[PDB]
């Protein structure tokens, strides 16, 4: 199977500026390469067919180009509605394949997250489990790092995190991180902390609490 | 207008069979090739299979060849995907797509969700993420609720029966090692409102007919 690689994986663009996405095929495919746009919770839509032919209804600010193995999708004078994932697909040889996709989001000024931490509720503790939640609210860019520390020991493998889609009004993101322990394990330690690293923070921000406090 | 409508999605245990279908309309079905493309949660598009306009030829992605069969009924304008020996990695949204002479996929359906898991339908336990000193930065307080251990997706979450929407952030669910999902919904409000307004997160889980309205009351853990 022909493998398609795309770059970059993520790109932020200021409205009116340009986005340039590239797709490379593991083997030559002539001009049998197409581009699709896909917004969150929506079906993909055809943008460019056969490398450079714009599909009906697609604005001229979109331009696809290339032949052989290297192809390019350029979005000139980007508008807000262009924030989406973009995928290339080759129809040169079976089995047909798609690139891994490229996410384009709206670029704005860096915004540090406001961090909040939540100890487990007495209700959950009673059920035998303790979930500690750390919220990083309204930040930009998307890249953020959360590290859990219990009595200053770095944790790994016992937390999961989720991130919202870019806000349509302030262009920010929010992220939740949950540390989960058994009730017994939770009661063996004193201090629980989440350490947040982000571009909007000159130094990492740590929010913490002593078990029993809030 | 061209319209493609997929169906058949749902929860299926690993190793079992499931058939998806796609109703087509608005075009001469018998002269277009048809495809199936899927997308695993949070991942990219993956081509699955293609069937020629007359149904006399079919091709498959390496990952499903031998296990899936694509077929069509040109008298009923319907496309089918018979899936056998389902694996956890087959979990995805499956899209029906029309091709142009085996070229670009010009029209796509709305997709149907297939979840391959051994988990049993279960409603969530909802816990409060109470607003307190550790969750109040100045005049703004953060609060929310943890919707834990439910299956399958999805759950809906609203605040104060929908009256509260600004500042709300309901995060995408995460699949736990237990096979059950979990998600959190939070909202920021003025700290000045905590004493005169009750915050309730309304949680609904249709698959289990579960409805929970958890009050999220302020909490103090000070020795003062």
């Amino acid at each position: 199977e022909i493998v398609l690689t795309q770059s970059p994986d993520f790109q932020s663009v200021t409205p009116k500026e340009k986005v340039t996405i590239t797709c490379r095929a593991s083997q030559s495919i002539g001009s049998s390469l197409h581009w699709y746009q896909q917004k969150p919770d929506q079906s993909p839509k055809l943008l460019i067919k056969y490398a450079s032919q714009s599909f009906s209804g697609v604005p001229s600010r979109f331009s696809g180009s290339g032949s052989g193995t290297d192809f390019t999708l350029t979005i000139n004078s980007l508008e807000a509605e262009d924030a989406a994932a973009y995928y290339c697909h080759q129809s040169s040889s079976l089995p047909f394949t798609f690139g891994p996709g490229t996410k384009v989001d709206i670029k704005r000024t860096v915004a540090a997250p406001s961090v909040f931490i939540f100890p487990p509720s007495d209700e959950q503790l009673k059920s035998g489990t303790a979930s500690v939640v750390c919220l990083l609210n309204n930040f930009y860019p998307r890249e953020a790092k959360v590290q859990w520390k219990v009595d200053n020991a770095l944790q790994s493998g016992n937390s999961q995190e989720s991130v919202t889609e870019q806000d349509s009004k302030d262009s920010t993101y929010s992220l939740s991180s949950t540390l989960t322990l058994s009730k017994a394990d939770y009661e063996k330690h004193k201090v629980y902390a989440c350490e947040v690293t982000h571009q909007g923070l000159s130094s990492p921000v740590t929010k913490s609490f002593n078990r029993g406090e809030c | 207008q061209v319209q493609l409508v997929e169906s058949g999605g749902g929860v299926v245990q690993p190793g079992r069979s499931l058939r998806l279908s796609c109703a087509a309309s608005g075009f001469t079905f018998s002269v277009y090739g048809m495809n199936w493309v899927r997308q695993a949660p949070g991942k990219g598009l993956e081509w699955v299979a293609i069937i020629w306009y007359d149904g006399d030829n079919q091709y498959y992605a390496d990952s499903v060849k031998g296990r899936f069969t694509i077929s069509r009924d040109n008298s009923k304008n319907t496309l089918y995907l018979q899936m056998n020996g389902l694996r956890a990695e087959d979990t995805a949204v499956y899209y029906c797509a029309r091709d142009l002479r085996t070229g670009p996929f010009d029209y796509w359906g709305q997709g149907t969700l297939v979840t391959v898991s051994s988990a049993s339908t279960k409603g969530p336990s909802v816990f409060p993420l109470a607003p307190s000193s550790k969750s109040t930065s100045g005049g703004t307080a953060a609060l929310g609720c943890l919707v834990k251990d439910y299956f399958p997706e999805p759950v809906t979450v609203s605040w104060n029966s929908g009256a509260l929407t600004s500042g709300v952030h309901t995060f995408p669910a995460v699949l736990q090692s237990s096979g059950l999902y979990s998600l959190s919904s939070v909202v920021t409000v003025p700290s000045s409102s905590l004493g005169t307004q009750t915050y309730i997160c309304n949680v609904n889980h249709k698959p289990s007919n579960t409805k929970v309205d958890k009050r999220v009351e302020p909490k103090s853990c000070d020795k003062t």
